[PDB]
C-alpha cells in the first residue's frame, strides 16, 4: 500500500499507558485516498535520529471505514512520539 | 561547503512533454531535496529524500539520483508548472541549496492589451509628469515599445519592467514609464506609445493630446 | 493548518543590531528542530542556523557566528534570532522555517514548512516615504466592455512596499510590476482590468503600506476632470 497524507490526521484518544508495559492510542483520518499506511515513528529526547517505536500492532492501516488503532513500547525515560504531524511526549518507566 | 551545480539555468517546454532537470554536487551526498518558489511568496517543500513527494504534489513529479548526480522529472508538463525549482543538501555541514531552474511553459502567439495613461492631477500638482504605458498578457516575452511627442522620438527617461510568466494562462506582461517636468510636459500636446511585437509587422499604438478635454 | 508568522523587518545602520521573531501555531512547537535561511539578492538561498528542541544545542554558518544568535520560548511558540555588528552584506528576506525528519540520520532531514518572510536592510542612507498617484483612463473616455485602471507608487527607500486591490477582493485582472532603482530611489507601478459596467459604479482603491516609514495609503480612483 501506499503511505496516508501526515497532514490530515487527527487525535481521537491519547496515547496512555495499556497496563502492560506498552502505549496504545487511536487515529482518525480525512484523506480519500484509502485504504493506506500510517506512518509512525518515536526518538528518545536526546537521541533524534534513531526510531525506537516498536509495534505491536504491525503495519497500522487506514482502511475504507473507521479509524486506526496503534500500540508501541518505548524505551525508560522522556520520549517523543510522531503519527504524521501529530506528536506527543511519553515518559517511561 | 559542497557546490550545486544546476542545468539547465532555464527550461522552455511545450505541455505535454516530458523534461528533465539536473543538479550535481561537487563531492558526494546521500539524499537531495527539492523545493518550489512563485514570484511573491516563499518557497515550498516539493520532494524530500530523493523520490518522496510532498502532500499535495501531482503524481506527475519525481525525483532520482545518487552519489554526485540527481535529478526531477516532470511526465507531462502543465500551465500551472511555471515557477522555480532548488535542490539542497543536507548530508555535509553547511548545508547548501543550488542556484535554481526556471520552468517555462510554451502556448500560442498572442498579441498584447495596451493602455496609456496621462500624469495625474497630483503630481502635475507636485512638479512632475510621469506618463505610463501598460502591455498586457502577451507571449513571447521579447517585445519593444516605443515614445513619440508631438510625433518625435523620445528615449530619455523610459524605464520598463517585466513580470514572470503567469501560471493560468502562460503570458507576459510589461510596464514602461516616461519621465518629465511639470513644464517640459506643458510645451506639448500629443503623447504616442507604439509597441511592437513579432505577432505583426505592425504596432499597436495608443496616444492621446494634452488639452483635449 | 500548520503556520509560521514573522514580525516586521525595517533598516538599520552598519554597526547596529536588530531583533525578529516567528510565531507559531497548529502543533506543537517545543517537539521540532527549528532554523533561519535567508535569501540575498542575486545569490540565491542560504542557511543561517537552527537549534534543537530545548535550545541546548545551537549551530550557526561559520562566517556568521560572531554576528548572530537564535533562541526559543516554547510556552509562548515563538523563535528569535538576534543580530549585531551587521554589515551590507547581510541585507536579505529572511524566513523561518521547521525542520522534519525525526528517526532517521541527519542527512535524511529536510523543511518541511517555511515562514512568509521578512526584510532587513543595512545601510547608511535614509528612509524615504513614497508618493502614491492613481491612474484613471483618458478623458473623454473610449468604448468597450472593460476599463484598465493603475496605481504608481514612486520614490521610497528602503524596500519593500506592500500593494493591494480593494483590499485584496480584486484578485483577477491584475498585475503588479517588479520595482526598479533609479537614483537610489525605488519605484512600482500596478494595472487592474474590470468591466466597464463595474468601475465608476463601484469604487476602486489602491491600498499601499510602507512599514519602514510608518505609512499607509488608500486611493481611490476617480474620473478625470478639467483643473485650472
Ligand atoms: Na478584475
Amino acid at each position: 500500500y501506499s503511505m496516508c497524507d501526515k497532514t490530515k490526521f487527527k487525535w481521537k484518544r491519547v496515547p496512555v499507558d495499556s497496563g502492560h508495559d506498552t502505549v496504545v492510542m487511536e487515529v482518525s483520518y480525512t484523506g480519500s485516498d484509502k485504504p493506506c499506511r500510517i506512518p509512525v515513528r518515536a526518538v528518545a529526547h536526546g537521541v533524534p535520529t534513531i526510531n525506537v517505536a516498536m509495534l505491536i500492532t504491525p503495519n497500522p492501516t487506514i482502511e475504507t471505514s473507521g479509524g486506526g488503532f496503534i500500540e508501541m513500547q518505548l524505551p525508560p525515560g522522556d520520549n517523543i512520539i510522531y503519527v504524521g504531524d501529530l506528536s506527543q511526549q511519553w515518559f517511561q518507566k | 561547503q559542497i557546490v550545486l551545480t544546476q542545468s539547465p539555468a532555464i527550461l522552455s517546454a511545450s505541455p505535454g512533454e516530458k523534461v528533465t532537470m539536473t543538479c550535481r554536487a561537487s563531492s558526494s551526498v546521500s539524499y537531495m531535496h527539492w523545493y518550489q518558489q512563485k514570484p511573491g511568496s516563499s518557497p515550498k517543500s516539493w520532494i524530500y529524500a530523493t523520490s518522496n513527494l510532498a502532500s499535495g504534489v501531482p503524481t506527475r513529479f519525481s525525483g532520482s539520483g545518487s552519489g554526485t548526480s540527481y535529478s526531477l522529472t516532470i511526465s507531462r508538463v502543465e500551465a500551472e508548472d511555471a515557477a522555480t525549482y532548488y535542490c539542497q543538501q543536507r548530508s555535509s555541514n553547511p548545508r547548501t541549496f543550488g542556484g535554481g531552474t526556471k520552468l517555462e511553459i510554451k502556448r500560442a502567439d498572442a498579441a498584447p492589451t495596451v493602455s496609456i495613461f496621462p500624469p495625474s492631477s497630483e503630481q502635475l500638482t507636485s512638479g512632475g509628469a510621469s506618463v505610463v504605458c501598460f502591455l498586457n498578457n502577451f507571449y513571447p516575452k521579447d517585445i519593444n515599445v516605443k515614445w513619440k511627442i508631438d510625433g518625435s522620438e523620445r528615449q530619455n527617461g523610459v524605464l520598463n519592467s517585466w513580470t514572470d510568466q503567469d501560471s493560468k494562462d502562460s503570458t507576459y506582461s510589461m510596464s514602461s514609464t516616461l519621465t518629465l517636468t511639470k513644464d517640459e510636459y506643458e510645451r506639448h500636446n500629443s503623447y504616442t506609445c507604439e509597441a511592437t511585437h513579432k505577432t505583426s509587422t505592425s504596432p499597436i499604438v495608443k496616444s492621446f493630446n494634452r488639452n483635449e478635454c | 493548518e500548520v503556520k509560521l508568522v514573522e514580525s516586521e523587518g525595517g533598516l538599520v545602520q552598519p554597526g547596529s543590531s536588530m531583533k525578529v521573531s516567528c510565531t507559531a501555531s497548529g502543533f506543537t512547537f517545543s517537539h521540532y528542530y527549528m532554523a533561519w535561511v535567508r535569501q540575498v539578492p542575486e545569490k540565491g538561498l542560504e542557511w543561517v542556523a537552527n537549534i534543537n528542541y530545548d535550545g541546548t544545542s545551537t549551530y550557526y554558518l561559520d562566517s556568521l557566528k560572531s554576528r548572530f544568535i537564535i533562541s526559543r520560548d516554547n510556552a509562548n511558540n515563538i523563535l528569535y534570532l538576534q543580530m549585531s555588528s551587521l554589515k551590507s552584506e547581510d541585507t536579505a528576506i529572511y524566513y523561518c522555517a521547521r525542520e522534519e525528519g525525526y528517526g532517521n540520520p541527519y542527512p535524511y532531514w529536510y523543511f518541511d514548512v517555511w515562514g512568509t518572510g521578512t526584510t532587513v536592510t543595512v545601510s547608511s542612507a535614509k528612509t524615504t516615504a513614497p508618493s502614491v498617484y492613481p491612474l484613471a483612463p483618458v478623458c473623454g473616455g473610449t468604448t468597450g466592455s472593460s476599463v484598465t485602471l493603475g496605481c504608481l507608487v514612486k520614490g521610497y527607500f528602503p524596500e519593500p512596499v506592500t500593494l493591494t486591490w480593494n483590499s485584496g477582493s480584486l484578485s483577477s485582472g491584475v498585475h503588479t510590476f517588479p520595482a526598479l532603482l533609479q537614483s537610489g530611489l525605488y519605484t512600482l507601478s500596478s494595472s487592474v482590468t474590470v468591466t466597464s459596467n463595474t468601475w465608476p459604479s463601484q469604487t476602486i482603491t489602491c491600498n499601499v503600506a510602507h512599514p519602514a516609514s510608518s505609512t499607509k495609503v488608500d486611493k481611490k480612483i476617480e474620473p478625470r476632470v478639467p483643473i485650472t
